[PDB]
């Protein structure tokens, strides 16, 4: 399935699929309207969110919530080919994302926020090792692109460790797993 | 027998928001068709919508803190 | 030309014109790539000036402000043709602009603000007379969508008087004067 | 020689816009063409940027009030 937009995919997406469930047939309406409208007007499902949360009185950071949020499998991009590689792919991948995650609940507390980086590090690494090792075009540009992203969050750290601003680095974060969500759905759509 | 958040959420927001592309963008089909997927939706199901509003929320509740 | 969004030829635009004395090229260029970067990419304008006002450390309501910088023409939508009915119609369209724009300056007197809109609903309906008797097909359907905004105007005119809640008010002023500028342009492109 | 505001404000704001629209819309040739324009203003004539800059916020400042 194609690539959507973050607050789509990680916040809207799993609510779909619980509405499974209760009917399919309208969950899956619901779902297509909501792509259809987002591809439409880029942002829509961003806002219908805040607009929703804004009325109920739910008062979020939606930044660092989407960053938790994000933490989650998106399903459409989860490759279900049996071969090794490939769920070992779906598995770096999700590390990654999982310890990215972890970001806002430790970015306070200098020593367990630098762990966090460590094993961000690490995350990395390995799902670079993955990627290069499945290699048997686009997929190399998506490459490049995921290090390009690596690099500018590892910029963003030191920016943060600068001025002490958590938001650029929440940003960063998202911005990090979008592109390993786009490395999944690249493998998955070739 | 039908949501309650179709007239309370739905419609407020999603009218604010075909104002703000429609004036922009230009395109809104789809839009007011998501709108209306919301009440397709809640024919074949009453009830849907609001459990989806529930799901939002407690969604994001879940994965906020401070 | 085209019809583009608010904030680009109410903020961007008057600017661009005013760059044209230091060097006429160079506004041009700027211009262009402004209208074809807000084609593809809706509210680009909008987010570049605020973000712009935001680090430059300048704190303003900005739909407020818009509402008032929406007063100016735009050149591109005026009729050049010198018959006596489409100047009119400039004509008319300025004032019912020039009237709304006048909202956030009187919005907070009652009695002021109650014949401000007085004097908006003269301006309409001068503008409507204007409007359909030019029509010497889609600037049918523009006359009704400005009927439309005009009775939504009201609407929200009577919200106010109940919650007080004035950016609705301005928020519906800058439609109103949307569609008039678009009711201009289409007559000027057909 | 040339404007301070092409290192100042629009290399930042335009990385951020161009990072919020590369991982939505999907579309930001026609952004970086813009933030290039502002390139070749400034080449075709030093110090038009940061008149443009001076030019939008008179025109904000003349038409913000309380």
């Amino acid at each position: 399935t194609s690539m959507v937009s973050m607050p789509l995919y990680a916040v809207m997406y799993p609510v779909f699929n619980e509405l499974e469930r209760v009917n399919l047939s309208a969950a899956q309406t619901l779902r297509a309207a909501f792509i259809k409208a987002e591809k439409e007007n880029p942002g829509l499902t961003q806002d219908i969110i805040m607009k929703i949360l804004e009325k109920k009185s739910v008062e979020v950071n939606f930044t660092e919530s989407l960053l938790r949020m994000a933490a989650d499998d998106v399903e459409e991009y989860m490759i279900e080919r049996p071969e090794p590689e490939f769920q070992d792919l779906n598995e770096k991948a999700r590390a990654l994302k999982q310890i990215l995650s972890k970001i806002p609940d430790e970015i306070n507390d200098r020593v367990r926020f630098l762990q966090t980086i460590k094993d961000i590090a690490s995350a990395i690494k390995e799902l670079l090792d993955t990627v290069n090792n499945v290699f048997k075009r686009a997929l190399e540009h998506q490459k490049k692109e995921f290090v390009k992203y690596s690099k500018s969050f590892s910029d963003t750290l030191k920016t943060y460790f600068k001025d002490g601003k958590a938001i650029n680095v929440f940003v960063s974060a998202n911005r990090l797993i979008h592109q390993t969500n786009l490395i999944l759905q690249t493998f998955k759509t070739v | 027998e039908f949501s309650q958040c179709l007239s309370t959420l739905v419609r407020p927001v999603f009218g604010e928001l075909k104002e703000k592309h429609k004036q922009s963008g230009g395109s809104v089909g789809a839009l007011e068709e998501l709108e209306n997927a919301f009440s397709l939706a809640e024919e074949s199901c009453p009830g849907i919508s609001d459990k989806l509003m529930v799901h939002l929320v407690e969604r994001v509740q879940r994965f906020s803190h401070n």
